[PDB]
């Protein structure tokens, strides 16, 4: 209702209406965050156990 | 008076074929017929960013990265780098 001789309110709404799905979100943290994870509990585990039986000796 | 309708007449006939009705310019030579919604089209558009902002380039920028699918080696670095780090603690 502010403009009155817009001209240009159509085209930004269409190239808004257009934009919005910019692209598809990655979300693809499962390559090297999950190997580097997995290794991660796999050491971790084992680093747990030494030093239990070293405190216990 | 006269002037109840001398400057009704005034501000009815000018304005009339000034703007609004968009149509030849009686009072002073320089049209604004064709300069407000034709050359002033572009004044916003020459002030404003022109082909970047008005049209609001959708601009794809590249999607986050990551490690590149980064084997076991960065791994061993890092088990490398935080043993030499906590040897000498």
């Amino acid at each position: 209702s502010v403009l009155k001789n817009t001209s240009v309110i159509d085209k930004i709404e269409s190239y808004v209406k257009q934009y919005k799905p910019v692209k598809i979100d990655a979300s693809k943290q499962l390559q090297v965050i999950e190997s580097f994870e997995k290794h991660a509990m796999t050491n971790a585990k084992e680093t747990e156990s030494l030093v239990s039986k070293e405190l216990k000796d | 008076q006269d002037l109840y309708l001398r400057e009704l007449k005034d501000t009815k006939l000018a304005p009339s074929t000034l703007q609004d009705a968009e149509g030849n310019v009686k009072p002073w030579n320089p049209p604004q017929k064709p300069n407000l919604p034709e050359l002033e089209l572009q004044g916003p558009e020459a002030l404003k960013a022109y082909t970047e902002q008005n049209v609001e380039t959708a601009h794809v920028a590249k999607e986050s990265e990551e490690g590149e699918s980064e084997p076991i080696e960065e791994d061993w670095l890092v088990l490398d780098d935080a043993e030499e780090t906590k040897e000498s603690h």
